[PDB]
């Protein structure tokens, strides 16, 4: 994927402001409540029974923090994305066997919660810029199964 | 299947919305043709820059079909059927394309809805715009 | 929406079928596990070797599903419901696969269908097997 | 992508026998029939307005001949697929910006079309075979959108 200078602009500005303790958790719940087949993956949790069990869920929490510090890895190596994440295709696609789909899914979900979060600052150009990231993310996590 | 809290949290946020819908749809497309750009071949005939009349006009038009939808939400096969004609026959969209746009729609609510826009409205939400898509998607011929 | 001549195509080429229905459900199961391995994860309880019981079990059942959804095809949702509960709610069954086994399912009757597999019937099958796939992914909450 | 001995072993054999004057149009044919929108990007090629229209269609016929040999291009390159569809790539992206989901479903209606031409010869295992190949194909075509 390629990034313009005013794309990665957009991106490296917004991601500053970020917060990394937070926002993972809050994809990943959302990912779980709004893309309910995705809690087959994470059993060993214990309560997603209702939307607030699953935004309040502390391992959900935990989980998403590190979620979120794959993408900043990403962040930092725009150029090689591939590279970044292929220990993490091995384990997604060999291991979990998580369809690709849904990598997708968590990148678009992460856009909502940085919409949300941001408001007005999350401009349509600046979405775009992120939505090449995510786009990223997601093709360089189904590596394996390519 | 919307569910009877669906219907709610669908109508909620739209009140919510109220008179800016218009304007929201115009800011959605601009989003989709932005960020999934092999969207824009639709629209040879518009100017899609920003401010364009055009996007404008059929943003307006975008709202309508969707709070016509929230106004008939137990009947929307027959609500939209003309619109699911002229989406399949005349403009021969691509299915995927009503993803990319429910998801702008998604990310426009979520940019101006800082209350309403909780989990379980996301989820109400998402839920609503699969239901329009799948709706507009029904005529392929 | 499935056309008359959809229904005659779709009631044709399973009447064709007859009553090897049961034995391509099983085919179909087997090309999906061989052709797409993530689907393997939701039968960890299953041996999926050719000529398992359970598969050519489940192909039945599948089968059966499937005449069901012909048999009342003006009434698949409420023909479908049990079914559609079950995947989604007790399997969480992801909805990309349901086009994965719609394929498979397509390739089984081409395979045994020299006939009437026209791109005509072709066009009508995909369209029920989508129908159905709706019907199974419509109950996720 | 990777295929095994086997695998490739399958796919040549079964190729070999297949007959390149007509199936590349019987897939596209196919394609425009039960994918409708696709139309969209063949308006030149005149009456599309039945099934029978479509599949005697002399420019489908034509066109579908190049799609196969395409195909049969990345047949002889499975461990270059990048290299050999890239200009092709361009073209469908760049040039068309065909979504690459299209890319899926014609590889999946070669595959009907296979099945339907070879019977019981198209087995389980061939056809795991050829959905490597075609999720391949289709992959490398899209390279410029990733
Ligand atoms: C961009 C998308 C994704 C990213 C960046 C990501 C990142 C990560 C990271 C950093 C870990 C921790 C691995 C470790 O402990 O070393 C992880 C684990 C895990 N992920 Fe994801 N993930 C993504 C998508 C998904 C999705 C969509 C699912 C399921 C729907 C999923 C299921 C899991 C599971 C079950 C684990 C735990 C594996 C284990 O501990 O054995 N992931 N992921
Ligand atoms: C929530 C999903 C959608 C809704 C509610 C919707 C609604 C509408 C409405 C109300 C119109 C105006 C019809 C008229 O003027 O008679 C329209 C036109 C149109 N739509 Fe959509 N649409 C949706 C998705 C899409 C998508 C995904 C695309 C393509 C990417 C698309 C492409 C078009 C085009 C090309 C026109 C004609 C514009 C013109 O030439 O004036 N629509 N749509
Ligand atoms: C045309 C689409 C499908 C039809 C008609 C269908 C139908 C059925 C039927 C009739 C059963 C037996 C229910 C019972 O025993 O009470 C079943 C079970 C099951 N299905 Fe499906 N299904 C479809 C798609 C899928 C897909 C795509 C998957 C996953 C890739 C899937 C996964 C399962 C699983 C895991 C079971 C339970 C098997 C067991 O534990 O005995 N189904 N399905
Ligand atoms: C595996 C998938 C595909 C392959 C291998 C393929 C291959 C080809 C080839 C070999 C050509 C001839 C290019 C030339 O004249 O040098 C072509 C042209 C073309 N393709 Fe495809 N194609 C694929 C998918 C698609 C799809 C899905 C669409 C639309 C739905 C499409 C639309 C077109 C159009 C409109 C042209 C003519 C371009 C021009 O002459 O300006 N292609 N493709």
């Amino acid at each position: 994927v390629h990034l313009t200078p005013e794309e990665k602009s957009a991106v490296t500005a917004l991601w500053g402001k970020v917060n990394v303790d937070e926002v993972g958790g809050e994809a990943l719940g959302r990912l779980l409540v709004v893309y309910p087949w995705t809690q087959r993956f994470f059993e060993s949790f214990g309560d997603l029974s209702t939307p607030d069990a699953v935004m309040g869920n502390p391992k959900v929490k935990a989980h998403g923090k590190k979620v979120l510090g794959a993408f900043s890895d990403g962040l930092a190596h725009l150029d090689n994305l591939k590279g970044t994440f292929a220990t993490l295709s091995e384990l997604h696609c060999d291991k979990l066997h998580v369809d690709p789909e849904n990598f997708r899914l968590l990148g678009n979900v992460l856009v909502c919660v940085l919409a949300h979060h941001f408001g007005k600052e999350f401009t349509p150009p600046v979405q775009a810029a992120y939505q090449k990231v995510v786009a990223g993310v997601a093709n360089a996590l189904a590596h394996k199964y390519h | 299947v919307l569910s009877p809290a669906d219907k709610t949290n669908v109508k909620a946020a739209w009140g919510k919305v109220g008179a800016h819908a218009g304007e929201y749809g115009a800011e959605a497309l601009e989003r989709m043709f932005l960020s999934f750009p092999t969207t824009k071949t639709y629209f040879p005939h518009f100017d899609l820059s920003h401010g364009s009349a055009q996007v404008k006009g059929l943003g307006k038009k975008v709202a309508d079909a969707l709070t016509n939808a929230v106004a008939h939400v137990d009947d929307m096969p027959n609500a939209l059927s003309a619109l699911s004609d002229l989406h399949a026959h005349k403009l021969r969209v691509d299915p995927v394309n009503f993803k990319l746009l429910s998801h702008c729609l998604l990310v426009t609510l979520a940019a101006h809805l800082p209350a309403e826009f909780t989990p379980a409205v996301h989820a109400s939400l998402d839920k609503f715009l699969a239901s329009v898509s799948t709706v507009l998607t029904s005529k392929y011929r």
